[PDB]
């Protein structure tokens, strides 16, 4: 999109930036379910690939009316004293483009064993011989930790910012602001 | 010569209790005396202790009592009699120039915004704090604040907050017994996770009697976040009043002893060699004396 809003974490004595980053991402996800649509995507400008850090900025990309609607909604109630806003402003030009997609992994071999039990009626030893322990993949990606409201689990949502492309293509976003095809301007 | 005392123990003024967290539904906060307590239940991940609301409850009621004592400059143990007399005279000239007025304004602010709701506040929808002054057991004066309208960063003047600050002033000056019952409701959501204090199977949560709770020292550390007079870079807000005023989350210690802004050099300049610092730094010194502790050498 052509408009962006930069949301920076204020430094807090009581909270690390990753905790406030996760809470802001969670309330943003609830705001995108409350809004609907696939037109709104996010980006993390001070990302550090070396230490796997998301920084302390979130850059949301949408139209201008969407950003001005999201300024005055109750998804920022309780977070306004931990954050500072810029203005919804036009993206500078030219900028490279990159994708912001969630990267899931097979980090629980036992869950895949239970899936093979449910789909092939096998046993525990058949699943453990068919799925060994070496298939687990640990990620060198920064992440936010959310709690679901439908189910009662807490999960690390790992994020990877894709390679820089000189142009953007058409694609929608999920209700997490993440790329299901769409691209955001990286600056 | 008047060297500093070899022992000083200041007793803790502003005594809080352990903050009992219960649960219920919003819009019936006025009947929240028989609300079921948030229980610490164990679950398997290793096993951890988690604390959630009930699935039909969207409000966390954290309740504690706060006792404001008064007699702040008087130490509970002190070797040198002349040092004790000089420090008592110093605090007496402080209270004579200015009462516990800015300090109680900031303490009343940290009671007003529900900062003692530590992690139960950053994702809340609407927070309401009710503060009852309890005299002879029933009530003496009732307060009610929108804790999300009152920010964590700005100490803004208010008509009711002036009254609560006058009450904490009359407590800290020793001119009256002050006991405040501080409840606080937090719209977190149906069955959302609450965050009681954490004990030392990896994670154990604090519970008093089958009921989750925040430690009393955590509530007291949330009340002490009034220090705005440290050398402020980075846009950080108020910090908790400590000697060599440090934040363990950021890993950085402001008011370093290299500069002359820690508690100890300020107190030694104010008491021994009569170098009275600025009004803000002496507010910080008196906030340390209200905090209490062991200030003395070996």
């Amino acid at each position: 999109m052509d408009h962006y809003l930069d949301i920076r974490l204020r430094p807090d004595p009581e909270f690390p930036p990753a905790q406030l980053m996760s809470v802001l991402f969670g309330k943003l996800h609830q705001a995108l379910v409350a809004q609907g649509g696939d037109r709104i995507g996010v980006s993390f400008p001070d990302l550090d690939e070396s230490r796997s850090r998301l920084g302390e900025r979130l850059r949301i990309h949408a139209s201008a009316d969407d950003l001005r609607a999201l300024l005055a909604r109750p998804w920022l109630e309780g977070l306004r004293d931990h954050l500072q806003f810029g203005e919804p402003a036009v993206v500078p030009h030219p900028t490279p483009y990159r994708q912001v997609s969630r990267v899931q992994a097979k980090s629980n071999p036992e869950r895949l064993r239970r899936r093979l039990m449910r789909r092939h009626d096998l046993s525990e030893e058949e699943a453990r011989k068919r799925i060994p322990d070496t298939v687990a993949r640990a990620l060198d990606l920064p992440f936010v930790t959310l709690r679901s409201q439908s189910t009662g689990q807490h999960f690390r949502l790992f994020i990877r910012h894709g390679p820089l492309q000189v142009t953007a293509e058409e694609g929608g976003f999920t209700c997490y602001g993440l790329s299901k095809g769409g691209f955001v301007p990286w600056f | 010569i008047l060297s500093t005392a070899s022992v000083l123990a200041f007793e803790r003024k502003l005594d809080p209790s352990d903050a009992l967290m219960s649960a219920g539904a919003w819009a019936q906060r006025d009947a929240s005396q028989e609300w079921p307590a948030v229980t610490v239940r164990e679950k398997s991940v290793q096993t951890v202790d988690v604390a959630n609301l009930p699935s039909d409850a969207d409000t966390l009621k954290v309740r504690f009592t706060l006792r404001v004592l008064g007699g702040a400059g008087t130490p509970s143990a002190c070797n040198d009699a002349a040092y004790r007399d000089k420090l008592l005279q110093t605090v007496a000239t402080y209270v004579n120039d200015q009462g516990f007025a800015e300090l109680a304004r900031r303490y009343a602010h940290n009671l007003a915004n529900a900062r003692f709701l530590w992690r139960n506040r950053v994702g809340a929808e609407a927070v309401e704090v009710r503060i009852n002054h309890i005299r002879q057991g029933e009530v003496a004066r009732a307060w009610r604040f929108d804790a999300l309208a009152i920010g964590l960063r700005d100490f803004k003047a208010d008509a009711e907050l002036d009254a609560l600050a006058e009450l904490i002033a009359s407590g800290l000056s020793g001119s009256g017994h002050v006991l405040l019952e501080v409840v606080a409701f937090a719209r977190i959501g149906d069955g959302q996770e609450v965050f009681p204090s954490q004990e030392l199977k990896s994670k154990t949560l604090y519970s008093v009697r089958d009921a989750a709770a925040i430690h009393s020292q955590k509530i007291g550390n949330a009340l002490r976040t009034i220090d705005t007079w440290y050398p402020d870079e980075d846009g950080l807000g108020p910090i908790a009043v400590e000697p060599y005023g440090s934040v363990t989350s950021q890993g950085k210690a402001y008011r370093q002893p290299k500069q002359k802004l820690d508690f100890y050099t300020l107190l030694d300049n104010w008491v021994l060699r009569d170098e009275a610092p600025a009004v803000e730094q002496q507010h910080y010194v008196i906030a340390n004396l209200i905090r209490g502790g062991v200030f003395g050498e070996a």
